């Protein structure tokens, strides 16, 4: 469960992430977790969690994973 | 008269008489020597 | 079904039996104690442990105990 | 969950008071527990609470609504921690009554018995929804000023 | 026959049993061997019943009791207007009402303390009070410091009366049982002189004092020129010089030509628009009427002569099919348990005060009241919470009967019987009403919320979006307010201006506006209902099965107030009336708050303000933001607290210094209820051990609290931490946005 | 015993429950399950179009309403079908619980295409 | 003595019915019948709420757990002064007789009783938990 | 055993007056395995003040 929980997060990063636009400026792009697929939502919520650079509505990593895969050789 | 002085020597009495002492001794020493911080 | 255990520091005083509200419990034929009585429970299949025959017991420490086991339907108290 | 508060709370604020700039407001406001609550908890949670409201919404929106989904776990996990077992059993006794005598619906009938919750199991969800709406609604309130003021 | 029953010298008065504790119970006077003893002596010393089983003994014992009560009140209302009289700015504030702050207490200059005694006018420097006794006391017509300093005195003279009485009436003359059993005759004289009497010289005190001397405040003159009321009385010139009814005599009252007397007894309604209060004149004709009727209304049960009612017959004569027996047996029950009538009158006197805050609020009686903004939040959240509290004690004393006094083989098949014999329907039927009005009353702020926060507000249930309107409301706010046309004649105005009309200001502030009602009106009224429903679902649980239950069939023996029957049948804990109460109180809390937030909010938004249009206190915002939960926290508590937190260095710090000891005092009691005794008392065995070691264990043996002590002093700090919380916040708003 | 009362036993309500679909004691399963089921998804079909996140969007309403209908009654037959599959191990039995679960399907797609028509 | 037997045909006490009676578990599990003989015609309270007058002579009630039976035992026992004794009463019709199973009271000593659930020792004598560890289920230590 | 009014000490360790000194009421001469009533001045958690002991739980000190 624990080496799934990871490729889940190395999968939903490398898919739905910005992580080769991070590397090139890290101070002022934020990183993204996963992408939200929400049917409840409306236009006013895609527009605000659609934040940049996204397609769509997605979430600010704050796991901090950006930092430790970039250091470790992750380009 | 004694049982007076008995029901005064009871625990509540005793403890009220007794804060009223303690806490009007404090009260007076802040009042004559007023914010001591050091000493 | 739970358990219940008379122990031998048992002086027969009924107490125990007079408290259960479930009648589990009963006085036997005894030697041990100057009462020549001591309790017994013959029928823990009924009893519902609320523990009425620890509070009544005098001795110390208890010479009735209710060890919290299985559950039925009987054990639950369930009128349904 | 308290000391762990404690820590959290002190390493927040000392953080975001580095952060600002401003260590001299930390310096100055954690000596006394009015500071606390006036500099760290209302003034660091503006942005938090506005994350949606009758004018609009913005991003933080998700973060307010964990922040008063935690709020809610937390205090119905006072319900269990504060309210025991027999007064439930009473009830759902006269529950029990009310389903087996209403018509077109006692056909249906449960295949287990429905009981209250016991003593043991009512303090490990009590302790649960308090944990959890502990947690979430710290991890709301951090990450929302945090991430809005910065 | 109905006459004075009294047995002489009961009880000798000595100073003996004052050094015995614990003397009124045998299992007590033994004297203490653990630390338990204690709670228990201070927990049953007015449990009279467990005293002594004659029925006579406790009815003394509860009437000295009461005069007890009384002398102390006594004491506390003397004091009141000593403290008005001597350490107040009264006069100053009657010679300018719209610009000095009423405050009566005053703080010593030590420690720092000084600071609270803050500007509040008229060359004074005290603590703001916010009781409205100095309206109370213009409008009475008090005008010096001497009349207050001489009702002082008055009411001290009265305490030591009434001490007196009871000490009397306990110890030398202690009337006998059939005496006190006399209700029909206690009826007719409390209802002719209490009631009657009552609001018959008070109408008296204010036709002959409070309406010149208000008239005159009114008019402008100063106080000091008004002439003294002994004046008023003596030379009727002067009450025909306002009101020229009075030179007539009381000529037109015996001749029935009471339309001449229309001066001073009227029926204008609304409010004196100079002044904000409504006018003295039609208080009197109120009181007058109140009088008559009172009167009337006490003598209305036979005593020592034929005529009259008798409440045995009335209350056997109702009975129909559906019923059997009816209300027979129910005068032998309220003649012979105290329980019972307390429950009632517990009952009846909170939702009196309860209607008294909200009819308060809504019709200011006293002048310059409705834009004392703090007075009036404070009156009526005040009596709010003690309706409540009294309503709590009504179910605890009803239970209380359920369990001591209750006897079916005088009560057989009878109104009592039935509702015991259909409990199960009734409980059930109210749990599923409660689950009803829980699930879609709160549901719609949750539907709110999370709409409000997926983007997507014309979803919400608003003004704007899905409207949800009160119809009913206002269609008899708008009949209410269409009344003095054709359905009330003589009336000139409305009874109030909350159903429609005008605006009436005093000294640039509103004092009462139309209130309007709209989708969070409905909202928070529908959660108002589900509040009261569960609290009286859980109290007349507590009442109804007080006796028995299929989980504890025998009950009554193990009393009211009793821990569990044991962690056994899936577990008993919290199964007596008691801790029914217990819960009850916590419900009782949490609906009170949300009542006196619903005011708060409502006033501050859309009544309260200053007139240029009316700018109000928080410009409107409760019609859009009293519809999700995340309103209510930052626009009305997050927004609000900010004159609590940054109270500091001011006059107002002690509402911030309180704000912190209740949030306290609430967390502390948290201990309590979520724990146990076992932990406890196996700690204090450690630390026992630890005092034994030096010699310092105590002959008096430690001991945890009991479970029913813990639930107790849980309940009581998180009751004392909350309303002081909200007590700290509403003050200190008020008082500075006011 | 129990509690005589006039709501409990009155003869005009026994008789009218006597005549409803749950209690007849003779006619099929599938029968009553049909029929259940034309009541409830007939009346079912109206606050999802009434009161649905599609409202307000012309002639999309009742499309979305009774689509979300037919989702709701296709839940209520798999809650039918596993209450069976974990009560009983002629309406009283396995099989004739899943002739009513599937019954109750039919009556309830039929109930809910019935009232888009309407 | 002898074991009594269950007469059906036994008056029930004057009532009006209430709704804390039986449920399905008296027509699926069991139910247990409580019978007296009474002096006189004297109001008592039923256990599952209200007043009920009981019959000179035979009486018969129904109760749904053992534990209002035997409410109803001692509040006809210690204030009326009388002789009660309830059984238990399955669907099939299977009749288990009990209170007093030995025909007289539990509450005093009888000849005649086999001890069971007896511990010959004191309660500090019980080993320990690690001596009854891994045995086929839960095991306090005083069950052995 | 002990004799009456004589001053023992508890050595039964799941007593709650273990390790401490009452007073002996009566030992019974009968074959009864807990003979000696000893009385304690303060009370258990169950408000007793008086448990039956041994002859190998007394020692007369
Ligand atoms: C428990 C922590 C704690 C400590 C260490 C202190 C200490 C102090 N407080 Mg604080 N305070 C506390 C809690 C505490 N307080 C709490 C809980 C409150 C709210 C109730 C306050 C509210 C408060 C106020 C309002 C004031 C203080 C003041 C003081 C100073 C008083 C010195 C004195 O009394 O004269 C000397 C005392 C004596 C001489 C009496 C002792 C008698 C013996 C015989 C003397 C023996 C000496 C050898 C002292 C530094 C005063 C101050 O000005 O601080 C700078 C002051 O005005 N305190
Ligand atoms: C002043 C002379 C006097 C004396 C010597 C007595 C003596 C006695 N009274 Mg009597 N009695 C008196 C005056 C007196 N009484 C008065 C003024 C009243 C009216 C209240 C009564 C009404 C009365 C009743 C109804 C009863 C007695 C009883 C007794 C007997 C035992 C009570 C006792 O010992 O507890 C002494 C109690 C106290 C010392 C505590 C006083 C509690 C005060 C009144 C409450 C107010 C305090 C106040 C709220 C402050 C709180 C502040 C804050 C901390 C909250 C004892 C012979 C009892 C009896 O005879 O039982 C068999 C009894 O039932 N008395
Ligand atoms: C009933 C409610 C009530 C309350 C809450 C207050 C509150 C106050 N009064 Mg007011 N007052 C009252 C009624 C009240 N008063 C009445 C009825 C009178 C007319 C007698 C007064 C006349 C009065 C004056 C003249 C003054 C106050 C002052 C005060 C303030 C400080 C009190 C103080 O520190 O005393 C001092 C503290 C003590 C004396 C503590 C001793 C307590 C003893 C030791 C307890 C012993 C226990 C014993 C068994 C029970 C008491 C028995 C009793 C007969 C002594 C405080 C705000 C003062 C003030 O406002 O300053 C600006 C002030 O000067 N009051
Ligand atoms: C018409 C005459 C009359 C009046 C005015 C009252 C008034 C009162 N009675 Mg009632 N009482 C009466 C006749 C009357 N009673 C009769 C005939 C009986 C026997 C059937 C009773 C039996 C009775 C009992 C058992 C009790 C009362 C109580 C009360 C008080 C309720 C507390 C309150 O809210 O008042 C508001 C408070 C006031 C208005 C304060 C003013 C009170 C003064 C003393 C004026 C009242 C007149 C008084 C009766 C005259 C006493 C004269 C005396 C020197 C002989 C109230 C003072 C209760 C009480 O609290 O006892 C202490 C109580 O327990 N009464
Ligand atoms: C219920 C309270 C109350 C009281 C106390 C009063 C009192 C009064 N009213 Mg008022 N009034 C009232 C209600 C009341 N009123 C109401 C409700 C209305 C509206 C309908 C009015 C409308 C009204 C009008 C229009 C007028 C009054 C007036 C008066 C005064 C004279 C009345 C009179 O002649 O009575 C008859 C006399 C008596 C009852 C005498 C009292 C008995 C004496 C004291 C007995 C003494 C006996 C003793 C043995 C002797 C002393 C011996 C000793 C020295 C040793 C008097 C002060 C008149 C007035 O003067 O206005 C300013 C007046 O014009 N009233
Ligand atoms: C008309 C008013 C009234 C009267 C005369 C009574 C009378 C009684 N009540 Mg009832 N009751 C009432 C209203 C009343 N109650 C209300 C309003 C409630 C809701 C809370 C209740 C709920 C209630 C319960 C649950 C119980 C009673 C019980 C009793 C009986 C014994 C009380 C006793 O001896 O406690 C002694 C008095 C105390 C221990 C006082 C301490 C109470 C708290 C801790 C003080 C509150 C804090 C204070 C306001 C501020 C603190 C300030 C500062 C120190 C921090 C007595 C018959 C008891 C009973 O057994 O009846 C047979 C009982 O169990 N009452
Ligand atoms: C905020 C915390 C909280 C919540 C949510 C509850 C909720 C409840 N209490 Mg509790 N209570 C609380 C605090 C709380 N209490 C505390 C602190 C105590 C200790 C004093 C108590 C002590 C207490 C007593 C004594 C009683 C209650 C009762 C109840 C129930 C009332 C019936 C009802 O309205 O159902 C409606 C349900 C709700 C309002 C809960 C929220 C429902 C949401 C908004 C909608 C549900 C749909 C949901 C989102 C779908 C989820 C899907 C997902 C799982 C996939 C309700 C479940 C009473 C009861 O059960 O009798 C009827 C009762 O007598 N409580
Ligand atoms: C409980 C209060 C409550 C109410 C009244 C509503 C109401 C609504 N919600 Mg909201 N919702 C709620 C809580 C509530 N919600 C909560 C707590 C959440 C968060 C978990 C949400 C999250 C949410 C979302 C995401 C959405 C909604 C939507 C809606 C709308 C349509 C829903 C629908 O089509 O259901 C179908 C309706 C039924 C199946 C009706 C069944 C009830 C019937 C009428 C009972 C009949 C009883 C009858 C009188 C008995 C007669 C007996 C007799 C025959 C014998 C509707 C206005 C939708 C919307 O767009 O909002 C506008 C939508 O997209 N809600
Ligand atoms: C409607 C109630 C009619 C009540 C009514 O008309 O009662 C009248 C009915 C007739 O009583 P009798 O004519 O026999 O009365 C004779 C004497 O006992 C009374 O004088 O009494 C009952 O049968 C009680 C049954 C209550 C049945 C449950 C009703 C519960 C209603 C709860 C909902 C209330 C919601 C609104 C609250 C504000
Ligand atoms: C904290 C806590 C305790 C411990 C609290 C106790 C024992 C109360 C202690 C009160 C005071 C501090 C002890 C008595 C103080 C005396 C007056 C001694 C004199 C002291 C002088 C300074 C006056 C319980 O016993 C308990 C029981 C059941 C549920 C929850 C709890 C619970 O939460
Ligand atoms: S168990 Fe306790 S109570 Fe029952 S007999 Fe033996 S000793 Fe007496
Ligand atoms: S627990 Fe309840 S049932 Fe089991 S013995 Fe003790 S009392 Fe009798
Ligand atoms: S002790 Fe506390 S927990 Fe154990 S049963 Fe009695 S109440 Fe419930």
């Amino acid at each position: 469960i624990i080496f799934l929980w990871t490729s889940g997060n190395l999968f939903h990063v490398a898919w739905q992430g910005n992580f080769e636009q991070w590397v090139t400026d890290p101070v002022h792009i934020r990183p993204i977790a996963h992408a939200i697929w929400d049917p409840h939502f409306g236009q006013p919520a895609v527009e605000a969690f659609t934040r940049g650079g996204a397609s769509g509505p997605v979430n600010i990593s704050t796991s901090g994973v950006y930092q430790w895969w970039y250091t470790i050789g992750m380009r | 008269m004694k049982d007076f002085t008995t029901y005064l020597s009871t625990a509540p009495v005793i403890a009220t008489i007794w804060f009223t002492f303690t806490a009007g001794l404090l009260i007076e020493i802040n009042r004559y020597f007023p914010d001591p911080l050091v000493f | 079904a739970h358990i219940v255990k008379i122990y031998d520091t048992c002086i027969g005083c009924t107490q125990c039996v007079r408290a259960c509200p479930l009648d589990v419990l009963e006085m036997v034929p005894w030697d041990g104690c100057k009462a020549s009585q001591m309790a017994s429970a013959p029928r823990t299949e009924d009893c519902v442990g609320c523990k009425r025959c620890e509070t009544a017991c005098p001795t110390d420490f208890l010479s009735v105990r209710v060890y919290l086991g299985s559950e039925s339907t009987r054990s639950m108290g369930l009128s349904y | 969950l308290n000391t762990i508060g404690w820590v959290t709370f002190y390493w927040h604020w000392k953080h975001l008071t580095l952060w600002q700039g401003n260590v001299a407001q930390f310096d100055e406001s954690s000596t006394y527990l009015m500071g606390w609550l006036r500099d760290y908890l209302w003034l660091n949670s503006s942005q938090l609470i506005n994350g949606y409201n009758p004018f609009g919404m913005n991003s933080l929106s998700v973060w307010a609504w964990t922040f008063l989904f935690g709020h809610l776990i937390y205090a119905t996990g006072f319900m269990f921690l504060i309210s025991w077992r027999g007064y439930w059993q009473e009830l759902i006794e006269t529950l029990v009554w009310a389903h087996e005598k209403t018509p077109l619906a006692n056909l249906v009938y449960w295949k287990d018995k429905p009981v209250a919750l016991s003593i043991v199991q009512a303090r490990l969800v009590g302790l649960a929804h308090f944990s959890v709406g502990y947690i979430f609604t710290y991890a709301a309130f951090l990450i929302a000023s945090t991430s809005g003021r910065f | 026959k109905v006459k004075i029953a009294v047995d002489r010298n009961p009880v000798e008065t000595s100073f003996e049993k004052w050094a015995k504790p614990g003397h009124f119970s045998r299992t007590l006077s033994k004297g203490p061997n653990t630390t338990t003893w204690i709670w228990n002596l201070h927990a049953d010393a007015h449990d009279f019943d467990s005293h002594t089983s004659d029925l006579e003994e406790i009815s003394r014992k509860v009437f000295s009791a009461h005069f007890g009560q009384l002398g102390i009140i006594f004491i506390w209302l003397s004091g009141m207007y000593f403290h008005g009289a001597r350490f107040s700015n009264y006069e100053a504030w009657l010679s300018d009402p719209t610009h000095i702050k009423p405050s009566a207490q005053v703080v010593w200059p030590i420690v720092g303390q000084e600071i609270l005694n803050g500007d509040v006018g008229g060359g004074f420097q005290g603590i703001q009070i916010t009781s409205g006794f100095f309206q109370l006391w213009r409008a009475s017509g008090i005008t010096s410091e001497l009349q207050l300093y001489t009702t002082a005195i008055g009411g001290l003279v009265m305490a030591a009366a009434m001490f007196f009485a009871g000490w009397f009436h306990y110890h030398k003359a202690a009337p006998k049982l059939e005496w006190f059993q006399n209700v029909e005759s206690m009826l007719n004289h409390h209802l002719g002189g209490l009631l009657g009497l009552g609001s018959l010289a008070w109408a008296g005190h204010q036709i002959h004092v409070s309406l010149p001397v208000n008239k005159l405040l009114d008019a402008g003159v100063d106080p000091k020129e008004i002439p003294l009321p002994h004046d008023l009385l003596l030379n009727r010139a002067i009450m025909a010089d306002l009101y020229p009814s009075f030179a007539k005599g009381i000529a037109p009252f015996f001749t029935l030509n009471w339309s001449e007397y229309s001066d001073f007894l009227t029926f204008k309604g609304g409010l004196n628009p100079v002044t904000g209060g409504l006018w003295l004149s039609d208080t009197a004709h109120h009181h007058v009427a109140i009088a008559v009727l009172f009167l009337v209304a006490g003598h209305m049960y036979r005593t020592n002569w034929g005529i009259g009612h008798s409440m045995k017959e009335i209350l056997e004569a109702h009975r129909g099919p559906f019923t059997g027996e009816g209300h027979v047996g129910l005068y032998e029950i309220l003649t012979t348990s105290w329980h019972a009538q307390l429950a009632i009158n517990l009952a009846l006197f909170g939702s009196l005060s309860i209607i008294v805050a909200h009819h308060m609020y809504a019709m200011p009686p006293y002048p310059y009241l409705a834009t004392d903004y703090g007075t009036q939040l404070s009156l009526f959240t005040h009596h709010t919470w003690i309706g409540g509290f009294c309503i709590v004690g009504a179910g605890a004393h009803a239970a209380i009967f359920m369990v001591r006094d209750y006897d079916p083989t005088n009560n057989y098949n009878n109104l009592l019987d039935r509702v015991i014999r259909h409990r199960d329907a009734i409980i059930s039927h109210l749990n599923w009403v409660c689950i009803f009005l829980g699930f879609h009353s709160f549901g719609l702020y949750i539907h709110n919320d999370t709409m409000s926060a997926l983007g997507r507000p014309q979803d919400m249930f608003s003004d704007t979006a899905i409207q949800l309107q009160p119809v009913f409301a206002q269609w008899i706010q708008n009949t209410h307010f269409l009344a003095p046309q054709l359905t009330a004649p003589n009336a000139l105005a409305a009874t109030s201006l909350t159903w429609g009309g005008d605006l009436v200001a005093v000294g640039g502030k509103v004092a009462m506006m139309p209130i309007s009602l709209g989708t969070s009106d409905f909202m928070v009224h529908h959660i108002h209902a589900f509040t009261i429903h569960v609290t009286v679902l859980i109290l007349l649980k507590g009442v109804l099965f007080a006796r028995s239950s299929r989980l504890i069939p025998d009950k009554a023996n193990l009393g009211f107030r009793f821990p569990c029957d044991g962690p056994g049948r899936g577990g008993t804990c919290q199964v007596s009336a008691w801790d029914h109460v217990f819960l009850g109180l916590f419900w009782m809390y949490n609906s009170l708050s949300i009542v006196i937030f619903h005011f708060s909010w409502k006033m501050q938004s859309d009544v309260w303000g200053t007139v240029t249009g009316v700018s109000h206190i928080t410009g409107g915002n409760f019609a859009q933001s009293a519809n999700t939960i995340n309103g209510w926290l930052r626009d009305f508590l997050w927004a609000q607290s900010s004159q609590v937190i940054q109270s500091y260095g001011s006059a107002l710090s002690a509402y911030g210094l309180i704000f912190l000891g209740a949030h306290f005092v609430w967390a502390f009691s948290l201990m309590f209820l979520f724990s146990g005794r076992g932990y406890w008392q196996e700690l204090i065995e450690s630390i026992v051990w630890a005092h034994n070691k030096l010699k310092v264990a105590p002959a008096i043996q430690p001991r945890a609290l009991s479970i029913t002590q813990g639930r107790a002093v849980g309940v009581a700090h998180y009751l004392l931490g909350g309303i002081a919380t909200t007590w700290s916040f509403f003050l200190a708003r008020i008082i500075s946005v006011g | 015993g129990m509690l005589e009362t006039p709501v409990t036993s009155a003869p005009i309500v026994a008789t009218y429950l006597s005549n409803l679909p749950a209690y007849r004691t003779g006619v099929a399963p599938v029968l009553r399950g049909v029929e259940i089921g034309l009541a409830h998804g007939f009346l079912l079909a109206g606050p999802f179009i009434k009161l649905g996140p599609l409202r307000n969007v012309p002639e999309t309403a009742e499309i979305a309403g009774s689509l979300s209908a037919a989702g709701l009654v296709l839940i209520l037959a798999l809650c039918l079908s596993i209450y069976g599959s974990a009560q009983f191990q002629p309406l009283f039995s396995a099989d004739g619980w899943s002739e009513f679960a599937a019954g109750f399907l039919v009556g309830g797609e039929a109930g809910v295409a019935w009232a888009y028509v309407c | 003595w002898t074991v009594p037997t269950l007469n059906p045909d036994t008056p029930s006490p004057i009532f009006g019915g209430s709704t804390g009676g039986l449920l399905r578990k008296a027509q699926t599990e069991e139910f247990y019948v409580i019978t007296w003989e009474a002096k006189k015609e004297q109001i008592f309270e039923m256990p599952t709420g209200g007043a009920a007058i009981m019959r000179q002579g035979p009486n018969l009630l129904k109760f749904g757990k053992k534990e209002q039976c035997l409410a109803l035992t001692t509040q006809l026992r210690n204030k009326f002064k009388l002789t009660p004794c309830f059984y238990r009463v399955f669907p099939d019709g299977k009749v288990q007789y009990l209170h007093p199973a030995d025909g007289v009271y539990p509450e005093k000593v009888n000849a005649g009783r086999v001890g069971a659930n007896q511990n010959m020792r004191r309660i500090g004598q019980n080993v320990n938990p690690i001596k009854v560890k891994f045995s086929g289920r839960m095991m306090s230590p005083a069950e052995i | 055993g002990p004799k009456r009014g004589s001053l023992v000490k508890i050595l039964r360790p799941e007593s709650y007056w273990f390790n401490q000194v009452g007073k002996v009421v009566s030992v019974d001469q009968s074959g009864v395995r807990y003979p000696v009533v000893v009385r304690f001045e303060n009370q258990n958690y169950a408000g007793v003040t008086t448990n039956n002991y041994a002859l190998d739980e007394v020692v007369a000190a």
